[PDB]
């Protein structure tokens, strides 16, 4: 109990997401709870993401150095076609390939589907704050002290409010997001930083539970990885005349 | 827990008509133009409208049936503008010929265009006050309705005689198969807030200066905008909020 | 009318071959408190939407575009469903289902002798998801892999796909020689909301005829059903009926092909608003055939992906490789519009062979 | 779910042609209090495990290896049953039967016209006893001699092997022209645990369709269902479906051969544990065909004995003597592994004739 | 800011008379309001650091409809102190010129890394012009000054300071644009279906 | 976990196998047994700490 | 709340001077209390040092190195004629140039007038 350490954060009871659909410490073979609907007038079913929502999955590693400029840095998470979330066995792409529609929850005032955890280990000779924005738009901000833990639910790119080239009418009217167009993305930057001459790098990892995502129309499992041509996203989001 | 809703207040209502018209009835008991012959209405008897941009209440004919207007709130950003910076704005039109047709398109103030310019999608209701000053030998018989798809389509509306009821008032709610159209684009084939004026007959004297002018006030009522538009995270500064030091000699 | 029954959590296998489409209806975005119910006697005529022969072991599309639809049981210009789209601007669905708001039912019927025997797979997808329609048409996927598919076995010794009307006269045909009129009238006046048998169609069952039917959903973002025909090519609303006859052998144990069926439809689940007079732009019912299918601009990569995750579409000489070379050719054409047609992916020319069709497409 | 009904002591002959498999379930060695039930909507899609033609008067093996199984009603890489084996390590059966713990049911269906008529014998042996499977395949024994065999007569005037789904929409198809949707919804929402008729499939019976079905047992020594594919070649767990079409004459009183059937399957009787991420060794579903059969090393003398106590396997020119000369040849080969395949006893060469095949085998 | 925090009152809290006799008045009042961060290096022992307040883009737009304003201000100062930190700082509010010192706080960042401040509107004129201001006003500026540097040789000195600033309750006065003309956008119009 | 703030961690690994009672000297192929797996996520240490700790 | 620091002292409640004439945290525009007399038989008046007694003023900086000898070091504070305590505006010399006499308090047993604060920031090393 007696060692010199610099660990300690917000003690996630004070965070605001769900704590039952995204459990803090689930029991060893149990299943997570079903998340809440956006509104009582949408279709409902049994969840097919219960065992998957009890697992923080290794997604990506970001380096946390002394910042020079003031710019943000976008981390794009496309759970449908990404060869890190589709390996073999129980992967994360499996609810996104058994279903036609998908949505999230509206507990904050807007739809917010996938959740990301940023836990930071540090030696005592470095300190600072990581600033994580909920989407590309001027959404909610989560501050991550170095040596602390936080969970950030993410807006889908479709529902961030911006008018893009794709911009279908069902994107602002329906909460249901045809499953292949369901990419989420967050932005981050270093907002405070002090160090000594000992450490300078401070690598962290991003964990990616698929909390409070919902699904609607249950098809039969589509093929896992498209190993033919990777030009398909340009014939899907640009649409020349 | 939801992010909190914030309110801003506007204080004393620019361009408010505070001395209204005497020919426009305030209650339904003081209006019987449907009974004898002056107004032939196919949409009912006029109901009382209370609006802040006009001092006294007035009866209006419901050109479409009143509804609730679902507002989808799933994307980021939502605002209730809601009669703020709202005014009845007048324009003059000449009465058309018997065959032709006049479409009045709605307008709105500069300060409504600024605040609604912070968002991408909207819907609103509309109000119209039509006034035809009829001097002496006026035998005009007009027809007002709401357009639907194209140039020739006629719906249920009102017919009236301006010599005996010079002022008529209308109520045009938002009816569309999509809630929250894009502001600068709109849906193809939408109604919006347009009305249609058509001349039926011209039984006037030779002395009346025909093509008699029509004045139409339009107010763009309850506005709900959706979709936060400017993704600007940078900080701004003006000299009023700064520390200005006294200049040293 | 046309209720919303709540199923159980787990579907019983003796009635259903797929899971349920949803456990609740999907009545958001639809403005049900808006119109006015208008029950005229013209609504009680069904529409013969499709009639003819249909190939065995191939999914057949019936584009169920009710605004411009043709009736093959009537020679006139309009019919029971399309005149409803002439008279009004707004059509409002009463209730909803697991797909979308629902406006009617279809019925597949086929009078077969006892010497042939097969089965029918049918499903009606909303058209908000036309990729699942088109992937099934091209042989890339089967109907058993999407929720809502039913299987009905027309043979037969089987009394399944059959129509028995028993004429709506006030007499009831009480003086009939040698037999009883089953379920006509002067048996029971069974309500449209209730679902019962009369008392005479309980021991008859030749006149009971277990039907082959589903529902007609629209789409889950529109508020009402204002038809423009330019907007519905960009964001389609009307559904598509998918029919697949599977086995169909004869008494010589020989596999048949091209069986005859016919499809009825009705739209008795709508409310009306905004009655229109002397209009110029009408929904233009096409004489004597059908509508086709519209594939909009934002659906191309979804059709493209499903060919790529199919091992049979790459090998030559098969049916899927014919469509895939016809699909890559149309993407390399010049489109002044923002959508293509399924007929453009059927009546197109040919090149050689697959890979060079894709290298020329990533440049255009 | 999937209960354990207690039968009587003596089986009634009007329902059963064999004695009961047991008077109680056999739930020792299975660790039922271990997992967690996981009911996702993907589990409610059945799997078309077998499709095609099947020879008459010969037992046909369908190796029902659910970890590596292929779906013929779906073109994708995984399906409803095999993705369950991708995601988890441990599958735990809920309940058991007379053979073993049971994990699912199968369904045989066949759409036949009225001009042919036969019967179907079917049984599904656990694979802990593959000798009783292989002895029936080789014509050495019949299906009527082992407990659990059912007989269903597909003809016909008969409504037996048939599938009727009646689509799971919330509308219930309440506006259907000329007939009632039988058992769909807005009739009854019959539970998965209960076993009732709706009210409308009681007088229909074309849509009632008395099914041809059994269950999928595994094996009575394993604690759970961890799949390794090396251990299950030494001690097999997954069952084998045995199908035998018997008579099948036509209207010309001519004996048919090679009728078409197809087999559906589901696995809705399991619990899961130990969810797995980014794994490398997967259960490798074989594309477009099947698994085969594995005969382990300790099963050789049991296959050998049943040829020896068969008078027909010694006389030449018969079908059993072909397999027995192919069985003795494979035992005289060189096996680096500890098991042989049924395909090795079908695609092998030939010698002369029986006795010299055995004298060379007692030396090797 | 999600959770409550204790702040030192650099000026005494008051009521702030708002004169409302001219045409036009608005209470913006924590709308579009944020704590915006900036980084500064700690000054030398003799020199001085003046932090000037900032505000968001959406606050500049709505307040741009008026001519005169006043507001209160909040500051959260954070100095991350690694190990061998012996900094001793001093924060107060400036008054007239470059050398004038008032009553403020002195603190040690090694034992209390975060400090928070409360700067109310104090001026001899309510409602200054936004772009001009009064000459000699305080506004919402604070002053950071280094007293001592008793740190190790290993600490990378001139140690960085992070200061969040939020521009709280804003009351604007004087309606600015005398535009009576009418405007139109395509979203509120009737768009007819194009005829073939 | 972070060892700088919680240096000691303790674990509980019960017997999970599809066969009870494996052979002692052989075991089942593909079994878990009682093994655990330790993996390093990050190394945000000083230059002075003697790493590979 | 979690940083490695080496700060903490006596928590000035335990010190013995007055704590009302020398307040620990006065309110932002308030005035300090009047101090106590040495004895009840001297002349008294209103204090003219109330606003000035709420301000710690920068006087001098001393360096704290490793000592070699054992000697003391005297720091002389003459508030009457010293060009650090007389700048402009409210300086400290202003009560000493409006008055003829001055005194302190005798709470310890002898007269003891001006108070000095020595606050020390340190790294942990």
């Amino acid at each position: 109990d007696n060692e010199v350490t610099a660990e300690g954060g917000k003690l996630v009871q004070e965070l605001v997401y769900d704590h039952s659909a995204i459990p803090v410490a689930p029991v060893v073979e149990t299943q997570a709870e079903q998340p809440e609907v956006p509104v009582s007038l949408v279709a409902t079913r049994k969840n097919d993401t219960g065992h998957l929502a009890t697992k923080w999955y290794d997604f990506a590693k970001i380096s946390l150095s002394n910042p020079a400029n003031m710019n943000w840095t976008t981390l794009t998470i496309d759970p449908y076609n990404n060869v890190t979330l589709s390996r073999d066995g129980e992967s994360m792409v499996l609810p996104w390939r058994r279903n036609v529609w998908t949505t999230g929850s509206k507990s904050i005032g807007y739809i917010r589907t996938m959740v990301a955890q940023i836990n930071i280990p540090r030696p005592p000779q470095i300190s600072g704050v990581l600033e994580v924005k909920d989407s590309i738009n001027n959404s909610s901000i989560s501050l991550v002290e170095f040596g602390g833990k936080v969970e950030i639910p993410i807006i889908p790119k479709v529902m961030n409010g911006l008018a893009t080239t794709a911009s279908l009418p069902r994107h602002r009217l329906n909460p249901w997001m045809r499953t292949a167009e369901s990419k989420v993305e967050l932005q981050y930057r270093i907002i405070a930083f002090n160090r000594t001459s000992d450490i300078a790098d401070l690598n962290v990892s991003v964990l990616l539970r698929p909390g409070d995502s919902q699904f609607q129309l249950p098809m039969k499992p589509d093929n896992n990885v498209d190993t033919r041509h990777f030009e398909l996203v340009e014939a899907l989001m640009y649409h020349y005349d | 827990m939801q992010n909190p809703t914030q309110t801003m207040h506007i204080y004393d209502m620019p361009l408010r008509v505070i001395a209204g018209l005497s020919t426009l009835a305030k209650t339904t008991e003081e209006d019987d133009n449907t009974s004898t012959g002056i107004v032939v209405s196919e949409v009912g008897e006029p109901q009382v409208v209370n609006h802040p941009a006009w001092i006294d209440p007035f009866v209006a004919y419901q050109l479409r049936a009143p509804r609730k207007n679902i507002t989808p709130d799933f994307i980021f950003g939502r605002a209730d503008i809601g009669n703020a910076f709202s005014a009845f704005l007048p324009r003059r039109f000449s009465a058309p010929a018997v065959g032709t047709r006049l479409v009045v398109d709605p307008v709105f103030t500069y300060q409504q265009r600024t605040v609604l310019g912070l968002y991408n999608y909207f819907h609103a209701d509309f109000y119209y006050i039509v006034h035809v000053p009829a001097p002496l030998g006026t035998g005009i018989y007009l027809k007002i309705y709401a357009p639907e798809f194209d140039t020739t389509t006629v719906t249920r509306g009102i017919r009236f005689k301006p010599s005996a009821s010079p002022t008529i008032a209308l109520s045009v709610p938002w009816s569309n198969d999509l809630s929250t159209v894009e502001t600068s684009v709109g849906r193809v084939g939408q109604s919006g807030g347009s009305i249609v004026i058509e001349t039926i007959e011209d039984n006037s004297n030779e002395t009346v200066n025909t093509p008699l002018s029509i004045t139409v006030w339009c107010c763009m009522a309850n506005i709900k905008a959706t979709g936060y538009r400017h993704a600007d995270t940078s900080a701004y500064n003006e000299k009023g909020m700064n520390f200005i030091p006294v200049p040293v000699p | 009318s046309l209720p919303e029954n709540a199923p159980n959590a787990v579907s019983n296998p003796q009635q259903f071959i797929t899971p349920a489409t949803a456990l609740s209806a999907e009545e958001y975005n639809v403005h049900e408190a808006l119109g006015e119910t208008e029950e005229l006697e013209l609504d009680e005529f069904p529409v013969l939407v499709f009639k003819g022969n249909v190939p065995v072991d191939s999914v057949t599309s019936i584009p169920l575009d009710l605004a411009t639809i043709y009736d093959f049981a009537w020679d006139g210009e309009q019919n029971a469903i399309s005149q409803k789209f002439q008279r009004f601007a707004h059509l409002i669905p009463k209730s909803a289902g697991g797909f979308g708001p629902v406006i009617g039912n279809y019925t597949i019927t086929a009078n077969l002798p006892t010497g042939v025997a097969g089965r029918i797979l049918h499903n009606c997808l909303p058209g908000d998801c036309v990729d699942l329609a088109v992937s099934r048409i091209f042989g890339l996927k089967s109907l058993l892999g999407v929720a809502g598919t039913a299987v009905s076995a027309i043979g037969g010794p089987l009394l399944n796909g059959l129509v028995n009307t028993a004429a709506p006269i006030l007499s009831g045909a009480a003086h009939a020689i040698g037999g009883n009129v089953v379920g006509g009238l002067a048996d029971a006046v069974i309500d449209i909301g209730s679902n019962l048998l009369t008392p005479k169609e309980k021991e008859q069952p030749s006149a009971n005829s277990s039907a082959i039917s589903g529902d007609i959903p629209i789409s889950r973002f529109v508020e009402m059903l204002k038809y423009v025909k330019e907007n519905y090519q960009d964001n389609p609303v009307f559904p598509t009926l998918l029919v697949e006859p599977q086995n169909f052998i004869s008494n010589a144990m020989t596999a048949l092909k091209t069986i005859p069926i016919e499809v009825f439809a009705n739209m008795r689940n709508v409310k009306v608003e905004r009655n229109l007079f002397d209009r110029t732009v009408v929904p233009t019912v096409k004489e004597a055939t059908l509508a086709d299918i519209v594939i909009p601009n934002h659906m191309y990569g979804y059709i493209l992906r499903d060919f790529l995750q199919n091992k049979r579409a790459f090998q030559s000489g098969t049916k899927q490789n014919v469509y895939f070379q016809q699909f890559l050719t149309v993407l390399s054409q010049r489109n002044i519009r923002t959508h293509i047609t399924l007929n453009d992916i059927t009546s197109c020319s040919i090149d050689s062979e697959s890979i060079a069709n894709k290298i020329e497409r990533v440049k255009h």
